RNA sequence: CAGUCGCGUAAGCGGGGCAUAGGAUCACAAGAUACAAAAAGGAAAGAUCUUGGAUUUUUGGAAAAGCUACGCUAGGGAUAA
RNA sequence: AUUCUAUGAUUAGUGUGAACGAAAAUAGAGCAGCCUAUUAAAAUAAGUAAAAUGGCUUUAAAGCUGUUUGAAUAUUGUGGG
């Protein structure tokens, strides 16, 4: 309940996702991943 | 990648290195040593300089004009297979897996 | 091997069953592996059986 | 090894944490894959890959309270009168 | 056309599982077609097909069914699968 586990959503519309865990106290999070559908560095969004 | 070092070493005073003599050390050596070479002719390794060189899309032309052989050569690593001597399958499903357990072939075929 | 007919014949009392398990009275399911779950079940059958493909008669050249 | 990013003059280091304490399948749900599509064109329901919700805490994974001095059967006598 | 036997088939499939389990087709036994039925029957079928719901059977289709409702009229493409 204290943690949830989010998707990080990529930018490149490409449909993939890292998951990550952070408490819900927290800020949305956001970095900086490998796509490896388009197989380069994009940004990756936090999906609500 | 290849390290060629540049070596800069001084002689002693009133010490010249025969001109004949120098080309002769060369002949037939083909590991050519610093260690050995300094000793003989008494030199002091005093400056120095580093620079590497790998394969790179010039090499095979820079070879060509120069004659120099080994170019189609390629090296690979080489591989270490496992030591351990094989051994026969353990498990449950792992013993029917013959034709002998065609009837039980819904639990062992097929598997995740 | 006939068995139970002599001690002498190496196939006597038990008929190579043992001493009085459940090998020895009963018959065990093939299936069971004593209570431990199959790894079919634990990973899972893998892919599908694909009904519609054909049945090509391969031939070759040489 | 391939892909492509960070730091560093460089050499190089990086597939979380100084080390040793967080369970699958099934079902279900969200993305991708373009495999098959029961006449045919689609679809549904399936298949592969990634991921999520579990005192699945009897943690190789049942949804589960007692009494019988009226007790029954098959056994052992792990000592129970 | 139906019926009987085997194969198809520890198959497709269903099911958490344990298990359950077709059809097409093939071979054999028999063979037979009709409404003017070789023993006397239809003016071609309406509370029916079907739908919702409760069950059965089952793979979700087809099939059986209580309750409440409720169609169309031939390849000049009407109706079932
Ligand atoms: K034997
Ligand atoms: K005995
Ligand atoms: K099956
Ligand atoms: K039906
Ligand atoms: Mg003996
Ligand atoms: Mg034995
Ligand atoms: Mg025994
Ligand atoms: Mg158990
Ligand atoms: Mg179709
Ligand atoms: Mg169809
Ligand atoms: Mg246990
Ligand atoms: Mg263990
Ligand atoms: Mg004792
Ligand atoms: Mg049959
Ligand atoms: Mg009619
Ligand atoms: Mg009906
Ligand atoms: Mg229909
Ligand atoms: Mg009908």
């Amino acid at each position: 309940s204290r943690i949830i586990n989010v998707r990080l959503i990529s930018m490149a519309m490409t449909g993939y996702f890292y998951t990550f865990t952070r408490p819900r106290t927290s800020l949305p999070m956001s970095m900086l991943k490998y796509d490896p559908i388009v197989r380069r560095k994009v940004l990756f969004l936090e999906q609500k | 990648y290849h390290r060629l070092n540049v070596f800069v070493l001084e002689q002693k005073p009133g010490a010249k290195i025969d001109g004949e003599a120098l080309k002769k050390h060369l002949e037939n050596r083909e590991n050519f040593s610093l260690k050995g070479f300094r000793e003989k002719f008494d030199l002091e390794p005093v400056g120095f300089n580093l620079f590497r060189s790998e394969w790179d899309e010039g090499t095979a032309e820079v070879m060509e004009r120069h004659g120099i052989p080994g170019a189609e050569v390629e090296f690979k690593r080489q591989k270490f297979a496992s030591l351990k001597p094989p051994r026969k399958a353990r498990g449950w499903e792992a013993k029917r897996q013959k034709p002998k357990y065609k009837s039980l072939w819904k639990y062992v075929k097929r598997i995740a | 091997i006939r068995k139970g007919r002599g001690p002498s014949s190496g196939y006597g009392k038990t008929a190579g069953r043992g001493t009085k398990g459940q090998k020895a009275h009963g018959h065990v399911k093939p299936w069971f592996q004593g209570g431990q779950t199959p790894l079919i079940v634990s990973h899972g059958r893998k892919g599908f059986v694909n009904q519609f493909a054909a049945d090509m008669s391969e031939l070759n050249l040489e």
